[PDB]
RNA sequence: GCCGUUUAGGCGACGGAAGUUUGAGGCAAUAACAGGUCUGUGAUGCCCUUAGAUGUUCUGGGCCGCACGCGCGCUACACUGAUGUAUUCAACGAGUAUAUAGCCUUGGCCGACAGGCCCGGGUAAUCUUGGGAAAUUUCAUCGUGAUGGGGAUAGAUCAUUGCAAUUGUUGGUCUUCAACGAGGAAUGCCUAGUAAGCGCGAGUCAUCAGCUCGCGUUGACUACGUCCCUGCC
């Protein structure tokens, strides 16, 4: 089939992340933390990228343009129902979070429920299960 | 040649060499004729009634393993004709040929009960043969890129020319052998 | 040849001609959500193929043309399938509402398919005729 | 007032509102068909009831 | 731990377009195991064959497509 | 500077009830949709009193209650609340992280388990 | 006669409600009415499974209590009089009938 | 027909819907067990308590608590597959007090979903429901990579049931993406429409089914024996 390029890249450094260039662009967004597979085919639909086309084989501009979009579902006309951060605490914007600002925003939200002595976040502190399942058999 | 498998395979000219081996493979009679290798009969009301049952049936059936595969029989007819097309183009002979003499070179002859060595029957014959036959494909096809079809014939090729290279001639050899250092 | 109705070819070849036919004829409006969807909450992924609006317009079409009385949600029962729970069981799921009822009102807005007094939809006599004649250029 | 604090809990639904209408037991009841019955008083009387046991 | 390409080099496009018509029995498992390349690519390599006029098509389905030498 | 979606917790203070509503999440949404019941409003009509003859700026005089299920108000960011867990009211000074959740996360029903011998 | 009457049948006895029937359908033919029937609906299967011991002690064996209800429709041409002239006889027990007019 | 004392019966064969008392149940002796149940019973003897109650009711909590051990299970470890199209076959059963409306819900509209709104049908072979079940089938993608296998855990958020959802009722959306690559010693169930796979219905039920009791769909392997083990006689 299609033979090959010169510019296919291996490994491509991206959004703080190594992407594999022997992978579907579309499942090799899922790589950087904040995107999933539903995302991923949103940003590359959005930022009309060929989803029959591999990782390395795209261009820096084609990934200028998917980092246009993963950086700001918004103005690429991306619902806000498809967000991973809905209508935050603080702020009260929609946004999606990506890369270490998801480790960083649970961080924050772990904290905010361990300064204000709330249930749940003791339950974060003891180190057991939050969502209310049975403890005595399952977990160990 | 009006009853072909698949309406693309003849049925007239298999020859079922073993004479032990004659009356519990259902190829020959022209009443063992079928279209295709799924009947939904009744072939086990009896002791000695799956032997009348279509040979290509008998390797069909199983191939409906593991509990993830049971039941589903049509797929099962589906891998026997890809893997009847592929026997065709790399042996460019008749895959029922290919397939009868695979199970003939594949059946273990002698065993060893309780440690002595005893003979086995021609119906438990055909059964081991089988039984070894699908179960090399599906450990070939098992967290393979080879298909369950092509892993098939393979094994079906390689035990049709004897080659110790088929899983179930060897194992055929392992289980005859123990039976002769437990003579 | 022709005389060939829509209970004479194999759907699966009459649903392709059918949706290239409908795509040709420009009178399709697509929604906004078109490409970001998934057209049941079992699925997980929006469908992989681009013209998949024109491809389930068709196979609606064609159900209607068979049947007549279908409703949203009998098309909503058509269309769904098996719901996997995880580590629950699966059962069965309903497909999108707004899906059908957009492709539904897009068809009657050619004049194919409109709606019976006694509940659902029915196929127009134009409707009838147009499956009728492509029907006829589906090879056997 | 003791009369708004006496039973004042809500029994629209939950099994603690429904009750054997031969003993006023409250668990193991049969609300199929309206029998209102429990699982042992319905076993007693389903002869009289109309329940034939055929398999 | 297998290493299959994703892409041909212009080397193995040669010996696709050369070596593998010659194949007996032409199937992607075959052309991976055999090319060292992924099974995506050992599919399209198979419809580019097949568009060169190198192969032919003995039997496609879609769990097994199976294709065979034209010469 | 404690915010809730981008106000001040001066404007929240401010805020219609009908918009604080809006900013709180789905649970309080509904539970104010459906209505709170007497010993709701009963709790913050009290709960005012404490803030107001409150002496001066020392915190409110406890205010018991065997309330759990209700929804932390802007208004209530200066009581001090006494939930019941069951066995004895926890004293807790409620503040502006709060607002939104329950009185009963704030007042263990529970004892954090240590385990002994294996038994 | 004039209107067309409706009788339907139930029981939870077939050889009952079939003698009934049967009484009814040879009024029926006797003063020359034209009937439309026995109809036989499907038998409707009540079911009750519940646990036979009155504890959660022993093998877990289930009873199995069945209601088998049998309706019957039967469909005349006439006018109410000869209607509740004629289901005016013997009704046996459990058999429970019901007239309707229909236009 | 053969075997069988040529009996009682067995095997094979034709015919036959059926030849395995056709299949599967229900019922089911004598005598027992200090078997379970006083937490089913306005069945109960005796004992305890009985107004500061072991009665009753209301509020709140617990029955869910978690270093660990065991049992029944569900989901998997993948290509005989996952995902996204196309496509089209069941059966058992269940369903309302009409009050603006209660249960099962059709159809139309809004909504990405979740859900909501609006006209109605059905006390039912009449309406929901010809029950528009899945596995399966078809095409395409993935390509042996813990990987598009797996989906535990977790964050944010939106809806619904309810008087009330926190110790997450549940259902959605986005995100997070653990063990697990077939399981040691052991041990369970199963001989035909059976095992296994797949889904549906009912009971429980305001809401909650990974459970039970039924249902159908797809549909095998192996044996037609023995007392080797286990138990019973
Ligand atoms: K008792
Ligand atoms: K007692
Ligand atoms: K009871
Ligand atoms: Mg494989
Ligand atoms: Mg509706
Ligand atoms: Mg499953
Ligand atoms: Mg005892
Ligand atoms: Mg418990
Ligand atoms: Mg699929
Ligand atoms: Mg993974
Ligand atoms: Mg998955
Ligand atoms: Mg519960
Ligand atoms: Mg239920
Ligand atoms: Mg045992
Ligand atoms: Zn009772």
């Amino acid at each position: 089939s299609l033979i090959a390029g010169e510019e296919f890249q291996h490994i491509l450094r991206v959004l703080n992340t190594n992407v594999d260039g022997k992978q579907k662009i579309m499942f090799a967004l899922t790589s950087i933390k904040g995107v999933g597979r539903r995302f991923s085919n949103i940003v590359c639909k959005k930022a009309d990228i060929d989803m029959n086309k591999r990782a390395g084989e795209l261009s820096a501009e084609e990934m200028d343009r998917l980092m246009a979009v993963v950086h700001n579902p918004r103005q690429f006309k991306v619902p806000d129902w498809f967000l991973n951060r809905k209508k935050d605490y603080k702020d009260g914007r929609f946004s999606q979070v990506v890369s270490n600002a998801v480790d960083m925003k649970l961080r924050d939200d772990l904290e905010r429920l361990k300064k204000i002595r709330n249930h749940r976040g003791l339950r974060h502190y003891w180190g057991v299960r939050v969502r209310g399942q049975h403890t005595k058999t399952t977990g160990r | 040649g009006d009853v072909k498998l698949f309406n693309r395979w003849t049925f007239e000219d298999v020859q079922v060499s073993d004479i032990s081996l004659n009356d519990y493979l259902a190829v020959t009679s022209m009443k063992h004729y079928t279209f295709l290798p799924h009947s939904a009969g009744r072939y086990s009301a009896k002791r000695f009634r799956k032997a009348q049952c279509p040979i290509i049936e008998r390797l069909t059936n199983s191939l409906m393993m593991h509990g993830r595969n049971n039941g589903k029989k049509i797929m099962a007819v589906r891998i026997i004709k890809h893997t009847m097309e592929i026997i065709h183009l790399l042996t460019d002979a008749n895959p029922i040929q290919i397939i009868v003499d695979a199970i003939i070179n594949s059946g273990p002859r002698e065993d060893a009960t309780r440690r002595q060595a005893v003979d086995i029957s021609p119906l438990r014959r055909v059964n081991q043969a089988i039984y070894l036959l699908t179960t090399g494909a599906r450990e070939s096809a098992f967290r393979n890129v080879k298909t369950i079809a092509e892993c098939l014939a393979d094994e079906l090729i390689n035990a049709a020319k004897g080659s110790s290279n088929s899983y179930a001639i060897k194992k055929k050899d392992e289980i005859e052998r123990v039976a002769k250092a437990n003579r | 040849s022709t005389a060939r109705t829509v209970k004479d070819v194999n759907p699966h070849e009459f649903v392709k001609a059918y949706s290239a036919h409908l795509k040709r004829s420009g009178k399709m409006e697509l929604p906004e959500w078109v490409d970001i969807v998934k057209t049941a909450r079992f699925k997980e992924l929006p469908p992989s193929d681009a013209d998949w609006y024109y491809i389930r317009a068709a196979s609606m079409a064609r159900k209607i043309y068979l049947r007549q009385g279908i409703g949203i949600g009998g098309f909503q029962k058509i269309y769904g399938g098996r719901q996997r729970n995880g580590s629950r069981p699966p059962h069965f799921c309903k497909s999108s509402g707004a899906v059908s009822r957009n492709i539904l009102q897009e068809l009657q807005k050619m004049g194919i398919i409109d709606v019976d007094p006694k509940g659902g939809r029915l196929i127009t006599s134009q409707g009838r005729r147009d499956l009728d004649q492509v029907a006829g250029t589906v090879p056997a | 007032g003791h009369s708004n604090v006496w039973n004042s809990h809500p029994k629209n639904y939950g099994a603690g509102s429904r009750v054997c209408r031969v003993c006023g037991n409250s668990h193991g009841l049969i609300r199929k068909y309206g029998l209102m019955c429990c699982r042992q008083c319905f076993r007693s009387d389903a002869k009289d009831i109309g329940f034939i046991k055929y398999r | 731990k297998v290493n299959n390409a994703v892409l041909f080099d212009q080397a193995t496009y040669d010996k696709l377009l050369t070596e593998v018509p010659k194949y007996k029995q032409i199937t992607p498992s075959v052309l991976s195991e055999r090319l060292r390349i992924n099974g995506s690519l050992a599919r399209r390599a198979i419809k580019d064959l097949m568009e060169r006029g190198l192969i032919r098509m003995v039997s496609i389905h879609s769990s097994q497509q199976i294709f065979t030498r034209a010469t | 500077k404690f915010s809730y979606r981008g106000v001040d917790l001066d404007a929240l203070l401010d805020m219609s009830t009908e918009d604080l509503v809006q900013l709180f999440p789905a649970r309080p949404r509904r539970r104010f949709s459906r209505g709170l019941k007497r010993k709701p409003m009963a709790l913050v009509k009290k709960l005012r009193k404490a803030k107001s003859e409150a002496p001066a700026g020392e915190k409110p005089e406890q205010v018991r209650t065997h309330l759990r299920n209700m929804i932390i108000m802007p208004e209530m960011i200066g009581s001090v609340v006494g939930i019941y867990n069951g066995k004895c009211f926890n004293q807790v000074e409620i503040k502006p992280e709060m607002i939104g959740h329950y009185l009963a996360e704030f007042s263990l029903s529970y004892k954090p388990v240590k385990h002994g011998r294996p038994g | 006669v004039q209107h067309r009457i409706r009788i339907t049948l139930s029981s939870k006895s077939v050889k009952n409600l079939e003698k009934v029937c049967s009484d009814l359908v040879k009024g029926a033919k006797e003063k020359q009415l034209k009937v439309k029937g026995p109809v036989r609906m499907p038998t409707k299967v009540l079911n009750i499974t519940t646990r036979k011991s009155p504890c959660g002690e022993g093998t877990n064996t289930w009873d199995r209590f069945e209601m088998r209800v049998h309706k019957r429709v039967i469909d005349l041409v006439s006018s109410p009089d000869v209607v509740k002239q004629i289901t005016s006889i013997t009704i046996e027990p459990g058999v429970e009938v019901e007239v309707t007019i229909s236009d």
